[PDB]
RNA sequence: GGAGACGACGGCGGGGGCCCCGGGCAGAGUUCUCUUUUCUUCUUAACGGUCUAUCACCCUGGAAACAGUUUGUCUGGAGAUA
């Protein structure tokens, strides 16, 4: 698992041909936003810290890559 | 604040001087290379220090390394930050310009 | 009804001992009918199998170490004085040996001896 | 040789050898008021 | 006499040496017992009755 | 300069007429201790009632809601209601006095 | 040529776990009287990134009015202190 702090690199990782899964984590107690992408051999997580950039990133992610929000109380 | 870079100063190579207090401090002991140049970010409290092979970006509010950028160069001569703060230009003695 | 099986499965699923599992006496029939770890979880949720709380447990120097500590503090004080320039190298060495010997007993005594030496 | 970015003063910082000199060059843009403000900025950390 | 009775009830429930007991929030209690105790203290009983 | 707002909710017991709000307030008045001694009811800890049936406490020291719950249990079983009433923290600083679950017969 | 590849003991120091003490949240227990009360939860793996060091080694320089230094010992022109 690797950390990402740059949005363009997260975009290119998501555009990689083997980018398998994606999810968005919102931690409201620490007002933090994470975008996690599963890209075969690593899991990458971008730390955003801002909701405006979170929305812009969600709009800018590739359409084929189905972005989704992870729910509470995982089954 | 004004920062000075002395290549042969070893662990005293980079020094930030606060003029309002006449205080010279050396915040970053380890630099992983011979320091060549340094600059302040245009709109955010980050410090770029360029040694012979890399440029290390340091947040000054935490005094912590936030980034390392590695131009494909042998001996970095100069660098410059965009007024925007998201692009770099690196000129090196290997006759190669690198836009980052 | 025999409830050894239910006792063991309930302890295993509740992560406690067999002495901490409690089966409802009035519902022995339903507990006996339960014979799977999903049915026993259903009973645990329903309140017929209960994990009891833990039992109340109400709670309400060698001369080697002395010498080591006194030597460390004395040597630290000599280092501080020699670094602050109160003493010089040779008087520092003299005090070093004299304190290694049982001449000094405490920091203040060292201090008055330094006063006598310098005055 | 580098200039102090602020327009409120006229301060030049040079590095020769192992020394850094902060200087006030004589230029027909420095008023008496601008000069005194610059000198106050320089000798404002002597406290 | 009431003090002696309450002491007797307490020592009756106490047991000797540190036995783990079922919590009240886990155990359930009957309407008959609740109504009896309440009207011993003097509580009008039409308040309760639907409950559970 | 920090103040504390504690709420004791005995609305249901008061409506059922099993809990005396005035008696409970008096009980807290004698038993709340400030500097290791009871009766030091200065401008440190204050106590009042609202007309709807709850007790409000404004604490300036470090009165712990655990102490408030402990005194609540004290009064409840002093009136002999411990076996049939419990105190549940339903909010940040609101302790509600409700009934234990009841099985029909 | 290295690693694999290595004895026993002693005290000393660093670090991680356990034990202990306090505050806070939630719950449970005693309570004729007393006890701002007693007990329980408060946890974070592999792997990856980054920062962190005793020994050791290097440069300047040249020490007795000998110095450095450990709980102890000792080290130093075969280059100490700094």
């Amino acid at each position: 698992p690797q950390e990402v702090s740059d949005i363009k690199k997260f975009i290119e990782i998501c555009r990689r041909k083997d980018a398998s899964a994606a999810r968005i984590k919102k931690n409201p107690k620490t007002q933090q936003i994470k975008f996690k992408v599963r890209c075969q051999r690593f899991l990458y997580t971008l730390v955003l810290k801002d909701s405006d950039k979170a929305e812009k990133l969600k709009q800018s992610l590739p359409p084929n890559l189905q972005i989704k929000d992870v729910p509470k109380r995982n089954k | 604040h004004f920062a000075t870079v002395s290549p042969s100063g070893q662990r005293s190579s980079v020094a930030i001087h606060t003029l309002s207090k006449h205080l010279t401090q050396i915040p970053f002991r380890k630099l992983n290379g011979l320091a060549q140049t340094a600059s302040f970010h245009p709109l955010r409290p980050l410090f770029f220090v360029a040694t012979q092979r890399s440029i290390r970006c340091y947040d000054l509010q935490k005094l912590e390394l936030v980034k390392i950028v590695q131009p494909g160069a042998k001996w970095i001569s100069s660098f410059d930050v965009h007024p925007g703060g998201d692009n770099l230009v690196v000129g090196s003695y290997d006759k190669r310009l690198l836009w980052h | 009804v025999n409830l050894r099986t239910q006792k063991r499965l309930a302890a295993s699923v509740l992560g406690c001992g067999e002495g901490k599992v409690w089966l409802d006496p009035n519902e022995v029939s339903e507990i006996s009918n339960a014979n799977s770890r999903q049915s026993i979880r259903k009973l645990v949720a329903d309140g017929l199998i209960i994990k009891k709380p833990v039992t109340m447990h109400s709670r309400s120097m060698p001369q080697q170490v002395l010498w080591m500590r006194r030597q460390r503090v004395l040597r630290r004080l000599l280092v501080k004085y020699r670094a602050s320039g109160k003493i010089d190298k040779h008087l520092y060495h003299e005090l070093y040996h004299l304190a290694k010997g049982n001449t000094f007993k405490h920091k203040r005594a060292l201090v008055e001896h330094i006063h006598r030496a310098k005055a | 040789v580098r200039w102090r970015p602020t327009k409120d003063t006229f301060i030049l910082a040079a590095a020769a050898g192992e020394d850094i000199f902060l200087m006030i060059p004589t230029h027909p843009s420095v008023t008496p008021a601008l000069d005194q403000a610059s000198r106050d900025i320089l000798n404002a950390g002597f406290g | 006499e009431q003090h002696a009775l309450i002491r007797n009830e307490a020592k009756m429930r106490k047991s000797l040496k540190n036995r783990a007991i079922i919590p009240r929030k886990a155990v359930k209690k009957p309407l008959s017992q609740l109504e009896d105790h309440l009207d011993q203290l003097g509580v009008d009983t039409e308040a309760i009755g639907l409950r559970a | 300069k920090v103040t504390k707002k504690f709420i004791i909710n005995a609305s249901q017991p008061a409506s059922d007429k099993i809990f005396d709000v005035s008696a409970f307030e008096k009980f807290l008045n004698e038993r709340i201790k400030v500097d290791g001694r009871v009766g030091n009811l200065g401008d440190v800890i204050k106590i009042s009632q609202i007309g709807d049936g709850k007790v409000e406490i404004i604490a300036h020291n470090d009165l712990s809601g655990r102490y408030l719950k402990y005194l609540t249990k004290k009064f409840l079983k002093k009136m002999q209601l411990r076996d049939w009433l419990r105190v549940v923290a339903t909010s940040k600083g609101v302790y509600e006095l409700k009934f234990y679950n009841i099985v029909n017969d």
